[PDB]
């Protein structure tokens, strides 16, 4: 149960290889280490199964690359035999244990709970499929509402144990049906954390954003990553969503996040951009951005697909506080308010203008970037038609398919 | 440990460490809830000048 | 399958005996489903159905990628840059 986030989340190192050297070597040792102790030999292989003859593989158990700069995932058949050694033992011996509580009869008590200790083994050697039946039959024999919340959030844990993020997907609808019915809060705690961490997955940044703050306030840490990182999960949703306003208010009324201040690289990195972003000091935003790059999206599971995204998303809240203040800016002067050169900065606001989320303009002869952003009625008239043609469209078409039928 | 067998005049002292130790650390939430702590251990009244300063 | 969002479509239409025949006959109208050419044409099976991440599998929202250049490496050179031009001034 407890271990096993640790373990996954070291892995997603050597997963990649655009982190620093350094940091995967050491965490390379202490997965290991927890391959031995905890029997994660299966995830190990698993890891070789997702690249197919990528970056990342060195493996001896099949193909190898050399083109790697992991080499520190390199099996043995040492590493093999030391399994079926181990896996053969370990489990003849606690189900044998498990079946005689079986036979020993009490039907809803008894037998229920013996059905959920096979369920530990198999998660903890993680293996996804044989958890789900043994865990299964747990469900279906009447428990406690408590009892019910926990296993299926356990089964959910194994859809981010090897990040099939479809498989947390399905299985935490129905947290979202019991909640209420057993409608307790210890639990429900959990709940928004990790409903919160599948959106982090995704794209949607908005549901995670208001899930994410209730985390700071009260935390349950069971098959829950480490608090540090929740932190920084919470830092990530603010920026992304929320605009100079509601961000700024939100991070002086967390108490959570400031009694921590800094404790790792990535809640460094995450702290840093935020303080300069509403304080409206550009000089110091930019190394900040490049920071949390590096030490903030690359290391999680649930941000490394969003690391590009980010970036792009993150210049344009920037861009839209600094036109927001100003009537026009000459290049020269937006360009030393960042602390980058003349040319750099005409690049980067030219991807985001024909896409028109920046909504201003560039006289290069004048030099001056004019903003044309309408926040009159022109804006609300602009909102409103586009909605207003999509009520026509979609009675449109439902309109004709009933008459005709 | 300490609630558990509260007996002490002692403990006014801890509650107004507490206190300034989260006040320090920014957090006005945990800072407040201290204070009020304080003012309660010192309701019965056993404290020195030094304390009450404080 | 499907065709614009898929509830929007799914829900509006099914097969009723009368028009049955007559879907049959439009498929076979443009000759053929056109979904076993392509795979024919290519000569084995595509190269450019995995050029993105939506692209690849539709399980993600949209991400409005096309492009796919990573700008880590382009912001790095553009913040040195300016430092030492500014440095040895």
């Amino acid at each position: 149960r407890v271990p096993n986030y640790e373990v996954s989340e070291k892995a997603f190192l050597l997963t990649q290889s655009k982190v620093s050297i350094e940091q995967r070597k050491e965490a390379a040792e202490f997965v290991l280490a927890k391959i031995k102790e905890e029997e994660m030999a299966p995830y190990y292989k698993y890891l070789c199964e997702e690249y197919l003859v990528n970056n990342g593989q060195s493996d001896l158990e099949h193909d190898e690359k050399s083109d790697s700069l992991n080499e520190w995932i390199k099996f043995d058949q040492e590493l093999y035999n030391e399994l079926c050694k181990k896996n053969e033992s370990k489990i003849k011996e606690l189900n044998e244990k498990i079946q005689k509580l079986e036979e020993d009869d009490e039907g809803e008590l008894e037998q229920a709970q013996a059905w959920i200790n096979l369920g530990e083994y198999y998660a903890q050697i993680g293996d996804k499929d044989n958890a789900e039946k043994t865990l299964g039959k747990s469900l279906s024999k009447a428990i406690s509402t408590g009892a019910k919340i926990d296993v299926m959030l356990t089964i959910a844990r194994l859809g981010f144990f090897y990040n099939d993020q479809l498989y947390v997907k399905e299985k935490l609808e129905a947290v979202n049906s019991m909640i209420e019915k057993g409608g307790d809060w210890e639990r429900r705690n959990r709940y928004k954390t990790y409903y919160g961490i599948h959106c982090l997955a995704v794209r949607n940044f908005k549901e995670a954003a208001k899930l994410l703050v209730d985390s700071l306030a009260t935390f349950t840490s069971i098959e829950l990553t480490s608090y540090e990182s929740i932190a920084t999960y919470a830092s990530v949703t603010g920026l992304f969503t929320l605009e100079r306003t509601d961000l700024k208010s939100k991070v002086i009324d967390s108490p959570e996040l400031l009694s921590l201040i800094s404790t790792t690289a990535a809640l460094q990195s995450i702290s840093s951009l935020t303080i300069s972003l509403y304080a409206s000091d550009y000089a110091s935003y930019f190394p900040y951005l490049l920071e949390t790059y590096a030490n903030v999206l690359i290391p999680c599971k649930y941000l490394n697909r969003h690391a590009d995204f980010f970036v792009r998303e993150m210049r344009r809240k920037v861009y839209a506080q600094l036109l927001e203040s100003y009537k026009t800016l000459s290049l020269k002067s937006m360009a030393s308010a960042f602390g980058v050169s003349v040319a750099f900065l005409d690049n980067d606001l030219g991807k985001f203008i024909p896409n028109k989320q920046l909504n201003c303009v560039i006289d290069r002869v004048n030099g001056i970037v004019e903003t044309n952003r309408p926040d009159n009625k022109n804006a609300q008239y602009h909102l409103l038609v586009k909605q207003g043609d999509g009520l026509l469209t979609k009675l449109q078409k439902y309109g004709a398919a009933v008459r005709l039928t | 440990e300490f609630k558990k067998l509260d007996d002490k005049p002692s403990l006014v002292d801890v509650h107004l460490l507490e206190s300034k130790v989260y006040h320090k650390l920014r957090n006005l939430a945990k800072s407040k809830a201290s204070l009020t702590a304080a003012r309660t251990a010192a309701n019965s009244i056993y404290c020195p000048t030094q304390t009450v300063a404080e | 399958m499907s065709t614009d969002v898929a509830a929007a479509q799914a829900q509006s239409k099914i097969d009723l005996t009368k028009k049955k025949n007559e879907e049959i006959n439009k498929k076979s109208l443009e000759e053929d489903d056109e979904f076993e050419d392509f795979p024919i044409d290519t000569w084995a099976n595509g190269e450019t159905i995995k050029s993105n991440a939506v692209t690849q599998t539709n399980i993600w929202e949209e991400n409005w990628d096309d492009v796919e250049v990573d700008d880590d490496f382009t912001n790095e050179l553009k913040a040195e840059l300016d430092r030492y031009k500014r440095e040895n001034q």
